[PDB]
RNA sequence: GGAGCCUCGGUUGGCCUCGGAUAGCCGGUCCCCCGGGGGUCCGGUGCGGAGAGCCCUUCGUCCCGGGAAACGGGGCGGCCGGAAAGGGGGCCGCCCUCUCGCCCGUCACGCACCGCACGUUCGUGGGGAACCUGGCGCUAAACCAUUCGUAGACGACC
């Protein structure tokens, strides 16, 4: 059973292409394997842009299948789908992951120190949770 | 341009490596597959080709010309002295084959088994499992034996037993055994180890393992004649008289 | 006339060299649809050599441009008529497709054609590209996509980037 | 060309309840349960409305082909509705011209022992379909009823006594012998 | 530095192919379960290629013609073996970087096996195309050891399982352990946060 | 007290198919598999070290048994990541397939 | 169970494992039903109980303070689990060993070899001779010759 459905008005993100990790809002479908959308709020000029490219979210926002830019606009911000969007947990890994890629070294060595002691607080805890269990079964 | 009248080919290719034999005493290529529901019973026997003679009995076949007639039939005496086990060996069942997993010997053997292990016994100073003799009359030796008998008690597959013949008891001229692996078919591993282990140093008459008018296979090596030509090895055509560099 | 590429849209127009005779000859206007505007004048030299009795040592070409669509925002249905050439014999096809740009939807035909007939590019005449009506379209391939609530997944999303992990350690998810 | 979508609802009655695990679908009600699978047929099989009445087949982006399964499995489905709710009832009848098939069954209808075939010495021992029921009617002389809730296994086990009886090397148009499927109907109506 | 792969699911030629050239760059590979290999095409037609495979064999001495081995690991060694340079020094001593299985033998049972998604049949072939076990097309043309090796592979499988059913609970331990320690670690996550790690 | 060099093989030499020009060796180093990314890469002094039966001098050390043939990264090669490098002795073709360093000190960075 | 000499080389942190699905999955709660399964519910799903990952991380030492540890860190015996091509895996006590080990901070020093390459490991590596030193052990067989003839051109074989 299918969840998201390439309809009119759903707002899609966009894997590869010049436009990488931008949202867009598919406002018609050409033919079968490219859609005509358009991300007015999103700094995507309303193009002509194939089904590879786009990894459409669970966002659906109403309006006529053909509707010029400028109300495709207004219902984007109606919905305010930019802060939507930002609160969903897939953004939130998805900026999690470049925090990870402009790691600098030095913020790298301060996440190996970090992560060090971190693991030692969690493993001596569970080691403590494990005796706990043994005399707990007998 | 094909043969002008057709003819079967002489001999069959299925025997093929026409060669002496690796080996002088009858391999068992395959034993009867066993199954759980019949109780434990050795497969095979070793015995002695001892001679032929005639054999007078009444046919009782319905519907033959010759039923409830005499007739003459050729049989062979073959000379079966009982056998003696001298040990088990269990097998795991591997994707690359049957794996031998574990040998475990008897306590005593009998000189004429240790003359198996031997290419000279006069020269010999007869030390064969004279120092895995030792390992029933301590404990932890002892503790060891039925570690690995507890231990073919899981992981084996099929179980056989390593039986020999007694030269003393036969008319020939040599005294070395011959060993065997004979493969016990019966129930499930567990009791068809304790079987064999308690058979262990013990006698097997023939009548154990065959009973009268059963069907048995025989193997063996041919009786070897030497060097043969293409007419007596294939048995093809002498060619005519006039031929020039023999026919 | 090789179809490399996105197909543009020229108006090539042109007429006999003025005579003695004929002092203003008349003017012939053609859309031709071509890689670029070189094969385009030759292309146009083709079609006029068929229809009219000149040749481009008797001709000129007095105007060479392209003409670009009204609108690249707008899906359109285009209706084409072609005169393609089997191994037995030549055909008159009407094709129809569903693009944003004229010459978006010609070369969409280029490739059909080819791929469907095995007919290469210089076996093809394209005579008439009219954009159509929805309600006036034919072809069911395209009017199924007439609907103000159109709506379908993309049921098997095949992977692709299968080859930034090449070896990776889990097994791949197609659903989404 | 690719349909974008083609589908079929199927209506169920109350008495059955159906479910379905993914693309397999077990159909529950008086007369058993029956279950088959589909994973080789890949479409989307979604079972909506409370009350649980009926039954949809759907199939995305289809071509000719895999377009002509979508009634296959709502066909099929129909067909373990039926057994479940009616069952399935083949009757078999014995036509000889000289020698009569005499029918004994074994193992309480599951194996069918078809003697005297053509004056045959040779007994033809058929063996039924698990969960098919082989009896011989009453009130009539030569009839094989065959009782079950799955179509496949009544149909084809009816197919194994009907070629298990085939007339060799002989003109098949002079001996018009062997037990032959008469009807096909439910064990129950209403 | 040993790449261990798992064949179940994969297309046996596309899985060759990244495995030759793996194996030709110093890379010791080890290609396990290579009866869930998987050919493209019906049973049928697979098994028609193979048999025409069986029927070439040296007219005048068959024992040095082709050996036509029958075991899936085999079969997939000979496949790799086509796409090596195997008549020179560096094909044959790329060859003994291989090593393939059928099933899992112990050495590596234990390891947590690779995937080849370029090489995988849910990948690369469509669902209505028709596809052909290799562990049943091998059994049908002579290999002998299917049926052992099926319940050989079935006790890892068990053995496997509860050694994962202890590692949810092990590490269900771990899920439990942050929420009786969050307050001394605070310091410690919002670091990893800071840097995208926790997030 | 760790690695500083990275870690490439020596793939084969530059060849076309049945012609080899055994001046330039072909590199795979590990990570790298797009030629955007080789960028980094190019200038870098590559060596390739190996060890030997007689014992040689060593630059701030006492003779060992290690020798090397010194290069560097010419030119990206192909479009996958693989790229070019030229010793100062044509590459030994035993070492086909075997480790070659990609030192960092070159650095454009 | 100690030091050296030849020789063959490659390497330059580890991942110790569900099964599998792909028109579907994953993890939990179990209120539910039978001897682990089923069902339910709740969470995730461009997998974050993510290989786009995780683990470990080493400049060293000397003092002192803070946080974390106290059950911890390090040592000799038994105990079992392991067989497809089986680990120095885990469990008990042991006399001794430390709040030393990790994270923040103080103090001081460790050829600062004066810009420069094979550095940094796996390495008690494989193989080979010659010495160390003790403890524990161990006292064979094959082949020839001879014989046999179930074998045989000669070897082989019995």
């Amino acid at each position: 059973v299918f969840r998201r459905f390439v309809e009119v008005g759903r707002v899609a993100y966009v894997s590869f292409g010049p436009h990488a990790g931008k949202l867009v809002a598919i406002v018609d479908v050409i033919d079968q394997n490219r859609a005509l959308v358009d991300g007015p709020c999103t700094r995507v000029r309303r193009q002509a842009m194939p089904f590879k490219c786009m990894q459409l979210t669970d966002f659906i926002l109403k309006f006529p299948h053909s509707a010029r830019q400028k109300y495709v606009r207004k219902a984007w911000e109606k919905a305010d789908i930019n802060t939507k969007w930002a609160a969903t947990r897939w953004a939130k890994k998805i900026e999690a992951r470049e925090r990870k890629a402009k790691m600098t070294d030095f913020d790298r060595y301060k996440v190996m120190k970090a992560k060090k002691m971190r693991n030692r607080i969690i493993k001596n805890e569970v080691k403590k949770l494990q005796r706990a269990a043994l005399l707990k079964a007998s | 341009s094909h043969r002008k009248f057709s003819a079967p080919r002489h001999g069959s290719l299925g025997f093929l490596p026409r060669k002496r034999s690796s080996r002088h005493r009858g391999k068992v290529k395959s034993f009867p597959k066993d199954d759980p529901s019949k109780p434990v019973h050795l497969t095979a026997f070793l015995g002695y080709k001892a001679g032929m003679t005639h054999i007078v009995r009444e046919v009782d076949r319905p519907g033959s010309k010759v039923n409830k007639k005499e007739v003459v039939e050729a049989v062979t005496i073959v000379e079966t002295p009982p056998m003696v086990v001298v040990g088990i060996v269990g097998y795991v069942e591997t994707p690359r084959g049957l794996r031998t997993f574990k040998t475990v010997f008897a306590e005593h053997i009998s000189d004429e088994c240790k003359r198996r292990f031997y290419k000279n016994w006069h020269k010999s100073k007869k030390k064969a499992f004279t120092k895995y003799c030792k390992k029933w009359q301590d404990d932890a030796g002892k503790r060891q034996l039925d570690k690995d008998f507890s231990s073919m008690k899981k992981y084996c597959q099929v179980i056989r037993v390593l039986a020999h013949t007694q030269m003393r008891l036969l008319p020939l001229r040599q005294k070395k055994a011959h060993l065997m692996e004979i493969q016990v078919n019966g129930g499930t591993v567990a009791e068809k180890l304790d079987w064999a282990r308690e058979r262990l140093e013990q006698q097997v008459p023939v009548s154990q393992v065959f009973g009268q008018d059963e069907m048995i296979d025989v193997i063996g090596v041919t009786k070897g004649k030497g060097y043969k030509g293409v007419t007596s090895r294939w048995h093809t055509k002498k060619l005519p008289r006039k031929t020039h560099r023999g026919l | 006339m090789k179809a490399s590429g996105t197909l543009r849209e020229y108006k090539v127009v042109g007429r006999c060299l003025p005579t003695p005779k004929c002092r203003t000859p008349p003017l012939y206007r053609m859309r031709i649809f071509a890689p670029n505007h070189v094969v385009a004048k030759s292309r146009f030299w083709y079609f006029v050599s068929q229809l009219k009795k000149m040749k481009k040592s008797s001709g000129e070409i007095v105007y060479c441009g392209q003409v670009f669509e009204k609108s690249p925002l707008r899906v359109k249905n285009f209706g084409i008529w072609l005169r393609y050439d089997s191994r037995s014999g030549t055909h008159n096809m009407y094709r129809e497709y569903r693009d944003l740009t004229t010459a978006g939807a010609v070369t969409q035909c280029y490739r059909d054609m080819g791929a469907r007939h095995r007919a290469r590019a210089h076996s093809i005449q394209i005579m008439k590209v009219e954009e159509i009506a929805a309600s006036k379209c034919r072809r069911p391939a395209v009017k199924q996509f007439h609907d103000s609530k159109i709506k379908f997944p993309l049921p098997h999303r095949v992977l692709r980037r299968q080859h930034k992990p090449r070896f990776t350690t889990k097994r791949p998810n197609t659903f989404f | 060309m690719k349909t974008i979508l083609s589908n079929q609802t199927v209506d169920i009655p109350e008495n059955v309840d159906i479910s379905l695990k993914g693309r397999t679908v077990i159909v529950k009600g008086p007369r058993g349960t029956l279950r088959r699978d589909f994973n080789h047929i890949n479409v989307e099989l979604s079972l909506l409305g409370k009350k649980k009445k009926r039954l949809r087949v759907d199939k995305w982006w289809g071509n000719r082909k895999e377009l002509a399964t979508v009634r296959t499995i709502c066909s099929h489905v129909q067909n373990m509705i039926k057994g479940v709710t009616l069952g399935f009832r083949y009757k078999m009848r014995s036509v000889y011209a000289h020698f009569p098939i005499n029918v004994v069954i074994q193992e309480n209808g599951s194996l069918v022992e078809i003697r005297n075939f053509l004056g045959e010495k040779y007994i033809r021992r058929v063996r039924m379909r698990p969960g098919v029921a082989c009896s011989v009617s009453q009130a009539q002389k030569d009839e094989l009823v065959l009782e079950g809730n799955d179509i496949e296994l009544v149909s084809n086990s009816a197919a194994l006594i009907q070629q298990a009886t085939t007339v060799k090397n002989k003109d098949i148009r002079k001996f018009l012998d062997g037990i032959y499927v008469s009807e096909k109907g439910t064990v129950q109506q209403a | 530095q040993v790449l261990v792969l798992d064949g179940r699911g994969h297309l046996l030629g596309r899985l060759a192919a990244i495995v030759a050239k793996q194996v030709l760059l110093g890379r010791k590979v080890v290609v396990v379960r290579c009866e869930g290999i998987n050919i493209s095409g019906n049973f049928y037609r697979n098994k028609l290629k193979y048999l025409a495979f069986l029927r070439k064999r040296m007219n005048t001495n068959p024992s040095r013609g082709p050996y036509h081995f029958r075991a899936p690991s085999r079969i997939f060694w000979r496949t790799v073996r086509g796409m090596l340079p195997h008549k020179t020094k560096r094909g044959q001593a790329a060859l003994d970087r291989l090593k393939v299985f059928d099933g899992i033998p112990p050495p590596y049972d234990k390891k947590k096996r690779m995937v080849v998604p370029a090489a995988l049949k849910v990948v690369r072939l469509k669902p209505t195309r028709k596809f052909a076990y290799l562990g049943r097309l091998a059994h049908e043309v002579g290999w002998k050891y299917q049926a052992v090796t099926a319940t050989l592979e079935e006790k890892r499988k068990e053995k496997a399982k509860i050694h994962y059913r202890k590692k949810k609970q092990l590490m269900r331990l771990r899920k439990q352990a942050e929420k009786n320690v969050e307050k001394k670690i605070s310091k410690f996550t919002d670091v990893l946060k800071t840097h995208g790690l926790l997030v | 007290s760790g690695r500083l060099w990275c870690k490439a093989i020596f793939a084969g030499y530059k060849r076309g198919l049945r012609n080899q020009r055994e001046h330039t060796a072909l590199l795979k180093i590990e990570g790298v598999y797009a030629r955007d990314e080789t960028e980094f890469y190019l200038g870098k002094r590559c060596a390739y070290v190996y060890k030997a039966k007689n014992n040689t001098v060593t630059p701030g050390g006492k003779p060992n048994k290690t020798r090397v043939i010194w290069g560097k990264v010419t030119r990206a090669h192909g479009n996958s990541g693989m790229v070019r490098a030229k010793f100062r002795s044509n590459l030994p073709a035993k070492a086909i397939g075997h480790r070659i360093r990609v030192m960092l000190y070159p650095s454009r960075i």
